Parts: structure tokens; C-alpha cells; sequence
RNA sequence: UCUGCGCAUGGCUCAUUACAUCAGACGUAAUCUGCCGCAAAAAUCUUGCGGUCUCCGCAACAUUGGAUAACUUGGCGAAACGCCAAGCUAAUACAUGAACCAACCGGAUGUUCUCUGUUCCGGCGGCAGGGCAACCUGCUGCCAUGGGACGUCCAGCGAAUGAAUGAAAGUAAAACCAAUGCCUUCACCGGCAGUAACACUCAGAAGUGUUGAUUCAAUUCAUUCCGUGCGAAAGCCGGGUUUUUUUAUCCGGCGUCUUUUGACGAACAACUGCCCUAUCAGCCAGCGAUGGCCGUGUAGUGGACUGCCAUGGCGUUGACGGGAGCGGGGGA
RNA sequence: CCAGAGGGCGCCCGUGAUUUUUUACUGUGACUAAAAAAGUGUGACCAAAGCAGUCAUUCGACUUGAAUUAGAAAGCAUGGGAU
């Protein structure tokens, strides 16, 4: 797959640099509507290279961004829902909602797996403030130091997922 | 004792010759610890850890490569399975609607 | 322990004469074997002609003005076998030794960034202590941490500017390949097939360009590149094609009429 | 001197080799080292590899191993019961590979009793384990029969493995 | 386990030194010899392993199947001259030498000794295949891979 | 003159010598290997000062110790590439010794306390009663398939022994038993959509060594090694910066220990071939002849060798013995 | 980022053969020191010889030449299938 430059150019210097840096190896930069480009290489050598680079690109006066294939990503993990987890939280039982109590806020959650030191908990959007207290610290419960943090994923979908799971079982049989 | 030079306290044995000006014969110190010698020893101390560290670093990189390959392998053999499973079963039970 | 060599018992790929002298140099042990190597003194004196005498070769080398593998050498006798880059920076010239067609040592002249490239055939792979894998080569070089896809008898592209190994090339399938030893030296062709005889030497059949197939031992295969348009390194004077005896003689005459 | 060669020996045809060559130092016997019991004494010899090999004289201790549980402990060599090669050897209590022997047996006892946090590990190890009867009787008394599975005459260390049921039952009956 | 005294007649015992088979288990009981611990080794030049080696009982340290004895460069063929000796046979190769002056061949035979594995026991006149192993006696250098 | 390296190569000569030696082809998974090449390296409780008990507290280009030649002095002997005593003094000779720097990887664990299993089939400890002293009964406390926190000990390379590892390729029904995960509810209810590994700090920091073939490479665990293994040469010489040179400001070139494997060689074994002679036809085993079994020895395989057991091995396709002869490439 | 269909090569292993199958010989090919011999080029003045040299015309060119064949058995691979 091919990647997506964002936050540069507009373009002018963009376009110039796009056809200046072809080839050896250096992709080619297809400038677009606003301030971003598609960058077409198909192999997925491109996804590996993009990590270790910050050469083969300049800016006119902008912060560069090299983003994976779709336009958006980072706002989605950051915000809109939460979603929360807590890791120092091994095995040896606290119990249930003593967990929830400690972190305040409203329910719903579980711990997993055997592995290890995390539990995962769904609380709305405003929990952004709550975790920004306990990651900042905090720093103890039981015999071990802590951190909490985020990225989003479900839900969204997870409830409808497991719904369609129980549904699937009956269908199969 | 220590903290005090040994370098001007070497024996100075005057030797005397006719028709040539007199000389002073005095020994080298071969066990003298000097700027140079000490500098070198410091460099030994530093580099002896460095190499061993860098070997380890290379190892950590190499093992990651093995990991990436076995990762993408896993990813495919999960992918193919999970895709075919649901698509198959769906198609089967949908064919019974028109049957 | 042998420390003397006689001109006749020495290779005549070094192109010594029957008369003049009685001895030839026996080189110090190193990357390459006695028959396949060519000693420093031979090169400098009899070919390049920066020396007219033995003593003059000591003068140049002991001092140091000569590098091989990009390392400077103070060695009077050292082997130079195959795929070795030698550089005299005083001239500013970079030679890459190879096998020329007709069994001759080639000395081929390369762009400066090609002289940092080198190709080493792998002989064994094995795991050493700490689980650290090792490819041991035909030049005795130890490549730490080779790729997990490495096999015996494959080539590893080797940067001499700073020591490491970029992507490999395999002996698999049809690929542009050249011969080492066996008196098909310097002849280049595709691998047509690889025969197996277990417990014995494995024949391989090569087909050079403009047909004319032939057979050589697996051991004598040394890979060059993926394809003839993907080669990383230069060819010697002839392209890796031999010609019939008649045509040799014909062309020798044609040029002699000038 | 002493040599190892086929060139002082008869052929398959019953004829005799004829010489033309004085003996090499490459071929080279040396006199056998005699490992017995008593105070440890070790006399090195230099060998062709540029390294030393050690002539065990009078080793009275060995590093012994118990099969199946993957362990080992040192203990004292007391007696030699038996040997394949000769009876003569056994009487002088020479130690050479594949002699059955007798050992102190004390550390093995000690170990096997160890085979609050501790306490439940024991109960788990007691489970799915058993031992041969002829073993345990001896191990109770504080003597055991073992075999010396390293050659002591060229390393000057005597290591052995302890007999287990199949093989133990044979050597026992030979006594 | 327990002794098998059919094999044994030795003052040294005999054990297989590759793999411990002397462990006591009930997993060597109610079975002929199949469940008993063995060592087995393939010969990869196209010499298929016998049944006997794999499932057997026999203890020999001078055959490639139950030992670390290895098969190397030369492989020859020859008949059986005699079956005499214990675990040693006598093979006779026969070939033809040529003489240029008379333009005519002659018959010349190498009478050779070999160590025959206790797996095989070929009759006189049978043909044998034999490999290249490390020295095993004064005369014996060979071993029996297969029998026809 | 001490030290290091070489002198075993070249050169010269054919006496022995016929399953020898050599030539072509082949193996050493049966072994050694200085110099040379590419490389590897995390064990180490040390040094200095002050007080002070041989004990502590600090500090950290590590700041180490002791002799011996030339020489000097007395000399000896007929001579001797023969030698003696005393006094000297060097090291990349010899003997010691490196904390901090220090990563990563586990196991044994502890009469350390913190969560814990809302029960009893088992165990352990204490107390009371009876006792044939073997044992039984009653009561109380702790532990039972678990993870954290803290303390302690072993951990490197090379070598020895035992044990494990060094994959696999003989169809797909669906609980029956315990542990346990995920999905799911509120629950220790229900249920199997998801799944490398994953009850921690790494959500990929080896689930996978090379070979036709391995008891090999390598990894793990348990005990070891005792000098006969392992110094960063406690080493030397330069280039500068930068004036104060004479300074922990930096860099370069040499030199050495151990480990590792290519090369140069060393040492074994075998496939095929070799002049005349029968007025040389039987040869071989007490004291090894042929083989098996266990050891011993060697760098290593092996009747190479000891002990035990077996009775074989070779021969008119010329064994054995004798005569002539270094073998081959090659000469006429 | 194709459900199904037979598949088509490559790789490794397992299983199956009423009796698999070999060799001499021959063709081709591998693998094989130099000196010596046969041989190609070349005016060392010729010649036994040697592997050299030759040319413009200068501050080098020839991509300078130094080919190639044979070399008993025995061993190696692969065609052929009469004797």
C-alpha cells in the first residue's frame, strides 16, 4: 500500500519537490485540494521506509506529516469516545468494582487476560479529565505503581459485534 | 613517598673524559606512570564495554526481523481463515433461501 | 611446513617463465588458497610495472601505499583471489580482480562507488554461542547476523565502506552466474538446471548466451546477479562467451594486418 | 619409543612387513596411568595438541549423578565391587571406565527429602514420582552402586552415573 | 526396568549408549519390543532403514542403524564368500582388468572382510551392498547397508 | 646482553623397500594446527588516604611486587663452542591484580507481609483425654493448583559427567473429566464469535542451526574444574589541539592473553594399477594370527595394546620365500 | 483484497511394485600440476631457443599477446540399446 502525506504543501514547492525527487527511490507526490498529498508506491516497501525517514521531503514553511494510507488517523485514537484502560492490575484479586470505585466514574468493564496488568473500561467522553489525573499520578494501589491511558476503538461496534456473534451460533447450527 | 617526583632524584653519575666535556649518566625510569600511559589505559576501559553493547544492539535488531516475518505470517493465516469462515457459512445458508 | 616454492610447481596463471630465477614466492596464508590466489609482488611487478624488481615491491608495500578491502596493508605477501578490490590511491585507480575468459586473471577498472561493493559466496552457516548465527564465507569472512533466508552456496553483497550485509542473492532458479575454477573460468551463463547426486558432487548444467550448453560442478558456481540487466558488478574484457579455435586464429590475423 | 602401528605386525596373508622408515613421534604410545583410591595426585603430561592432559592417580572422590531426576552431587568413592575386564583390577580397586563402584550416598538422601511456600512444592513433586525398590533399600542404608562413566586416566576427574533398575538388576546378580 | 537375559551373556552388560533405555516405566510392559526405547538413524543415500533396527532389542556399536557410525564416500557391491565369524562376513568383489598388448581382459578378485550388522544374515551366494565407515578392526572398514 | 621470532623449510644423497612406496581418483561425522585473514570478549572486590582491632568511613586516568644477564669484584683449569662465588640493576622476562563502570538471561529459595479459595476429601504444628507406645478421639491455627512486594544464594567463556531440547506430514462427528481464557450478564449463570507466544514492566526482544546422513553445532537444568585454561600486556611509539608545554582535551599506528574457523600444512585410511622366479606351494596363532565383547592408550580411528570369549584369515586369478630395483612425471 | 472446480510445476517426507534393477561397449560431458611432446602466433639477423613484443610518434596505443590438443588403467555424469 501507499501512504498519505499531510500538512504539506498546498502546494507549490510541494509540486516542484515532487517531480524533482523522482526516482532513486522516492515515490512521487500527487498534490491535491487543500494541504496534503497522496504518495503512490504499491509494494509496501514504502510503509517500512516511511518510519526511518525525514529525508526525501522538505517543507516550504510547514510541519510535515507522513501518515499511513487513509487521511484521518490520529484524531480517532485521541478523542470521540475515550476509551480507557489501566495497567498495573494483575490477577490477585482486588475483586470487581473496587476497581471502578478507585478510578471513580460509571460502569462497564472487565479485566483480561491472564495477560497481565491490564483491565479495560468504557466510560463516555468526559473520562479524558479523570485519567489525566491518575496517569499524572496516582502512583500506587496495592504493591505496584500504575499508569492509565487511552486509545479509542470500540464502542462503536463491540456490543453489536457480540450480538451478531450469539446470532451467528444459532445460524451455523 | 607518594605525591612527590622521582624524576630528579635519579642517580647522576658524572663521567669524565679528556679532550671532551664531562657528561652526566643517569637512568631511564621504565616503570614511571606518565600522562600518555594513563590516557591509553582510560581508552581501554571505555572501549571494552562499547563493543559488547553494540553486539547486543545488533542482536536486538536482528531478532526483530525474524519477529516481523513471523508476524505477517500469523496475520495472513488469521486473515484468510476469518474471511473464508464467515463468507462460506453465509453463502451456504443464503443458498437455502432460494432453494 | 612449506616455506619455499619453485616456479614450475607455482601456477602459470601468474605467468612466470621457465628461465630467469628458480624460486617463486609462497604467500602467507589468508583468504584464498595457494592455487587460486595471486601474490602482491607478482601483480605490482609483472603486470602494473610500478616495480622492476622484488626489492622495489617491499619498498612500496612495507611503507604502505596500497589497500585491499579498503584496509591499508604493510604486508609484502598477501593473497589476492577473486572479487577483491585493490586501490592504489596515489594513482587514484581501483582494480577489481576477476576471472577473465580463457583462464586468465582479469584486472578490471571500476567506478569508485562500485569499489565499495564486494560479493562473497557463503560456504557454511552455523549457530555460534549466544544463539548468534554466522555465515562463514569462501574468503573466511564472518558475517554476523545473516538473513534467516541464507543457505549454503549463496552470495552476500558486502559493503566495504562500513561492514555489513545488504540483501542477498540466491543460487535458486535461472540467474546470471559465473564459474570459478574447473577451466570454464570467467564464462557466464544462466543456470538451466541443478542436478543432484547425494554423497557425491552435484552437477549443474549452465547455458550461456547464444546457446552452447555445458556442465560444471555446483561447487564452482558463484552468483553474480538476479539477471544480466540487474548485475551489481562489471564483467571482464570478454563478456563470458568463448569462441572456437578457428575464429581465434582468424581474428589474430585480421588485426595483425594493421 | 612405544608406537601404534601395523608395520611390526603380520598381514592377513601371514607374511611379514618389511621396514624402510624409522618410527615417527606422531605415532606414540605412553604408559598407562593407574587411578586407584587414596590421596589425589595429578601429574600432567604435554601432548601433541599443544595442551596438557592429566594423569589421574589415586582419586578417592567423584562427581556422581542420579538418573531420571537430572541431578548430581559429589560423594566419596569407597570400594570397587566389580569390573568386566579382570578380577585382578577389582582387588586393587583401580578406577577405569565401566567399573561398578560404591559411594557414600549421603547427599542423595539429603536431596530427596527436599525433593510454607516450600512445603506445597514437595507435595507436587511427591505426586507422579516413584523409585525402584532395590535402589531405595540401598539408599536407606547409606551405600549405593554406581558406574564411572568418565575415563579418569586422561582427565584426572572421575565422574559417574548411578545405576537404575534394568542395569542394576544385572550387576547385582553378577555378585 | 527389567533385564532381558536372552541378549546378555556378557560380564560387562550391554546397553545402548545413545539413549537411556534403562529407565523403569510400565510403558515397556505388555509389548513385544515396540514400546521399548530405541535409537534409530536414517541413511540418506537411498538406503531405507529396516524394521528390525527401529523396533528391535539388539545392541551393537558397529552398525550405522543403532550407533553413530556414519556412511561416507565409497559404496561397493560384492557377494558372500563365507558367513564365518561373529558379526563379520567375508565379501568377494570380482571385476575385469584390461591389458593393452594382448587386447584382452582378465578376472581378478578382492577378497575383503566386512562387519555384518546382526540385523542381516545373508546366505552364501547372496549379493550385499557395503559403505565406507571409520576403522572397526584391523581389516574391517566396511559395514552392511543392505542385502539383495 | 636479556626478550620475541626463525633455524623441522631450502640444499644434498638413493641404502633400505613389492599389499611397501608412488600415481590417478576418494574419505577423515576419526584428529591436531604457531605465523596469516575475517572476528569475537559485560565472571573477576582492586587501589589510595584517615582514624582504627586483623575494623570501618570516604576518595577512584589503578598509584602493583619481587629477581637476573651484560657490567663490577674475587677467580679456577694443561686445554676445553669448559666452569665457579660475591655485589649490581632493567621488561612486552617473571609474579600479582582491577571495585565503580555493567546491559540481558534464568533457577534454588526464605520460618519477611500483602492480596487469597464464603469448602473439605488431605497434610502439618500445638493442647487435653485413653494407650498394648503401634494408635485413636475432641478443639484451635496455617496451606492446597493462585500473584505481588521485600530479603538471600548460584549464574560468563573453555573443559568433564548426567538429564532435556536439536519439530512434523495416517481424513472429521461432539461431549465425557479437571484446570483455564475469551464473549456475555450483575453473579463463580449462559455461551464459544475471537485466538503465535504472552498471570508483569518487550501486547513479535528466536515457536524454527547447518547437513544426503550426526550421540555433531547450539540452548537449558543439576553438580563440577583447584593449575595443567581465560591480564584491558599494570605494554610501546606517534599526530595534534593550546597558550600557560609537561594537561582525564582528543585522535592515530603498533603489541599481547583467551575463545572462535577459513587458509598454509601435519597425521591416518582406502578404490584401481606395478619386474623376474614353482629346481620357492602351502602360509598365519606358545609371545595376536582373523573376528566379537569390555576397557587402556593416542591429537584421533584401530588387535595399536591389556584381559575375556570365539576359530578364523589368505592361496594356482600364484599366497609365502628368494633375486634385481627408490616411486612417478618423463628419456631413447 | 475471490467462494467453487479440477488443477499445473517446484520442495520435503510417508506408503505401494506381480519381482524394481545392473555391467562391458560406444557418443557426448565433467573432474585432472608445471616441465616434456604435438601445436597456433611472432624475422631472438636465421637457427636449437624464448614468451615475447610491435606500432604510431612522444609526454601511449594495441583493451597488446602469452591460443589449443593429447596425456594408460581406475573413478564421475548422461544419452544409445545391437552385440
Amino acid at each position: 500500500n501507499g501512504l498519505y502525506v499531510k500538512n504539506w504543501g498546498q502546494g507549490s514547492v510541494d509540486d516542484a519537490r515532487a517531480l524533482f525527487g523522482t526516482a532513486g527511490k522516492v515515490v512521487g507526490v500527487r498534490v491535491r485540494r487543500r494541504r496534503y498529498a497522496i504518495i503512490f508506491f504499491e509494494n509496501a516497501a514504502a510503509v517500512k521506509k516511511a518510519i526511518d525517514l525525514f529525508n526525501g521531503k522538505e517543507f516550504m514553511g510547514n510541519v510535515l506529516s507522513v501518515v499511513p494510507a487513509k487521511t484521518t488517523p490520529k484524531p480517532d485514537p485521541h478523542a470521540n469516545s475515550s476509551v480507557v484502560f489501566v495497567s498495573p492490575i494483575f490477577r490477585a484479586s482486588t475483586t470487581k468494582k473496587q476497581i471502578l470505585e478507585l478510578f471513580s466514574g460509571m460502569k462497564v468493564l472487565r479485566l483480561r487476560t491472564y495477560r497481565n496488568n491490564y483491565a479495560y473500561v468504557y466510560l463516555d467522553t468526559p473520562a479524558a479529565a479523570q485519567r489525566a489525573v491518575k496517569e499524572k499520578n496516582g502512583a500506587e494501589f496495592r504493591g505496584k505503581q500504575l499508569r492509565v491511558a487511552l486509545s479509542t476503538r470500540s464502542l462503536a461496534k463491540d456490543r453489536a459485534r457480540a450480538e451478531r456473534a450469539r446470532l451467528l451460533m444459532a445460524a451455523q447450527k | 613517598s607518594r605525591g612527590d617526583d622521582v624524576r630528579k632524584y635519579v642517580i647522576r653519575r658524572k663521567v669524565v673524559k679528556e679532550g671532551k666535556k664531562d657528561r652526566f649518566k643517569a637512568p631511564k625510569i621504565q616503570r614511571l606512570i606518565t600522562t600518555a600511559v594513563k590516557a591509553r589505559r582510560a581508552k581501554k576501559a571505555k572501549v571494552a564495554i562499547e563493543k559488547v553493547r553494540k553486539s547486543a544492539e545488533e542482536r536486538r535488531a536482528y531478532l526483530h526481523l525474524i519477529g516481523t516475518r513471523r508476524r505477517a505470517a500469523r496475520q495472513r493465516n488469521s486473515a484468510r481463515r476469518h474471511a473464508h469462515k464467515v463468507a462460506a457459512q453465509k453463502q451456504a445458508l443464503a443458498l437455502f433461501k432460494g432453494k | 611446513t612449506k616455506k619455499h616454492l619453485k616456479r614450475l610447481y607455482a601456477p602459470k596463471d601468474w605467468m612466470l617463465s621457465k628461465l630467469t630465477g628458480v624460486f617463486a614466492p609462497r604467500p602467507r596464508a589468508g583468504p584464498h588458497k595457494l592455487r587460486e590466489c595471486m601474490t602482491l609482488m607478482i601483480i605490482i611487478r609483472n603486470r602494473l610495472k610500478y616495480a622492476l624488481n622484488a626489492a622495489e615491491a617491499q619498498m612500496i608495500l612495507r611503507q604502505g601505499l596500497v589497500c585491499v578491502d579498503g584496509k591499508p596493508r604493510k604486508d609484502t605477501k598477501y593473497p589476492v583471489g577473486f572479487m577483491d578490490v585493490v586501490e592504489i590511491p596515489r594513482t587514484g585507480d581501483r582494480f577489481r580482480i576477476l576471472y577473465d575468459v580463457k583462464g586468465r586473471f582479469a584486472l578490471v577498472k571500476v567506478g569508485e562507488a562500485e569499489g565499495n561493493i564486494k560479493l562473497l559466496k557463503v560456504e557454511n552457516v552455523y549457530t555460534s554461542t549466544g544463539r548468534i548465527p554466522v555465515a562463514m564465507t569462501h574468503d573466511g569472512h564472518r558475517i554476523r547476523y545473516p538473513d534467516p533466508r541464507t543457505h549454503r552456496g549463496d552470495t552476500l553483497v558486502y559493503n566495504l565502506k562500513e561492514k555489513k550485509v545488504v540483501d542477498l542473492i540466491k543460487s535458486s532458479n535461472g540467474k546470471v552466474v559465473m564459474v570459478t575454477g574447473g577451466a570454464n573460468r570467467g564464462r557466464i551463463g544462466e543456470i538451466m538446471s541443478i542436478e543432484r547426486h547425494p554423497g557425491a558432487f552435484d552437477i549443474a548444467r549452465l547455458k550461456d548466451a547464444a546457446g552452447h550448453e555445458f556442465a560444471t560442478r555446483a561447487s564452482n558456481i558463484f552468483v553474480i546477479g538476479k539477471d544480466m540487466q540487474s548485475v551489481p558488478v562489471t564483467l571482464p574484457k570478454q563478456q563470458g562467451l568463448r569462441i572456437n579455435v578457428i575464429q581465434e586464429r582468424e581474428e589474430k590475423l585480421i588485426a595483425a594486418e594493421a | 619409543g612405544i608406537v601404534r602401528s601395523r608395520l611390526h605386525k603380520r598381514k592377513i596373508t601371514g607374511g611379514k612387513t618389511k621396514i624402510h622408515r624409522k618410527r615417527m613421534k606422531a605415532e606414540l604410545g605412553r604408559l598407562p596411568a593407574h587411578t586407584k583410591l587414596g590421596a589425589r595426585r595429578v601429574s600432567p603430561v604435554r601432548a601433541r595438541g599443544g595442551n596438557f592432559k592429566l594423569r589421574g592417580l589415586r582419586l578417592d572422590t567423584g562427581n556422581f549423578a542420579w538418573s531420571t531426576e537430572a541431578i548430581a552431587q559429589r560423594a566419596r568413592i569407597l570400594d570397587v565391587v566389580y569390573n568386566a575386564t579382570s578380577n585382578e583390577l577389582v582387588r586393587t580397586k583401580t578406577l577405569v571406565k565401566n567399573c561398578i563402584v560404591v559411594v557414600d550416598a549421603a547427599p542423595f538422601k539429603l536431596w530427596y527429602a527436599k525433593h510454607d511456600e516450600l512445603k506445597r512444592k514437595w507435595m507436587l513433586r511427591r505426586e507422579n514420582h516413584k523409585i525402584e525398590k532395590a535402589v531405595a533399600d540401598q539408599l536407606k542404608e547409606g551405600r549405593l552402586l554406581a558406574r564411572i562413566t568418565s575415563r579418569p586416566g586422561q582427565t584426572a576427574r572421575a565422574d559417574g552415573a548411578l545405576l537404575e533398575g534394568a542395569e542394576l538388576q544385572f550387576y547385582l546378580k553378577k555378585l | 526396568h527389567s533385564v532381558d537375559l536372552t541378549l546378555q551373556h556378557e560380564k560387562a552388560y550391554q546397553r545402548q549408549t545413545a539413549v537411556n533405555e534403562n529407565s523403569h516405566n510400565p510403558n515397556k510392559k505388555h509389548v513385544n519390543m515396540s514400546g521399548h526405547i530405541r535409537y534409530s538413524k536414517k541413511i540418506g543415500l537411498g538406503f531405507k532403514t529396516p524394521k528390525s533396527a527401529i523396533n528391535g532389542k539388539y545392541i551393537d556399536r558397529k552398525c550405522p542403524f543403532t550407533s553413530d557410525v556414519s556412511i561416507r564416500g565409497r559404496i561397493l557391491r560384492g557377494v558372500v564368500h563365507s558367513t564365518k565369524m561373529k558379526r563379520s562376513i567375508v565379501i568377494r568383489r570380482d571385476y575385469l582388468h584390461f591389458i593393452r598388448k594382448y587386447q584382452r581382459y582378465q578376472k581378478r578378485h578382492r577378497s575383503l572382510t566386512v562387519h555384518c550388522s546382526p540385523c542381516f544374515d545373508p546366505k552364501p551366494g547372496d549379493e550385499v551392498i557395503v559403505g565406507q565407515c571409520r576403522p572397526l578392526s584391523k581389516t574391517i572398514r566396511y559395514n552392511v547397508l543392505e542385502v539383495v
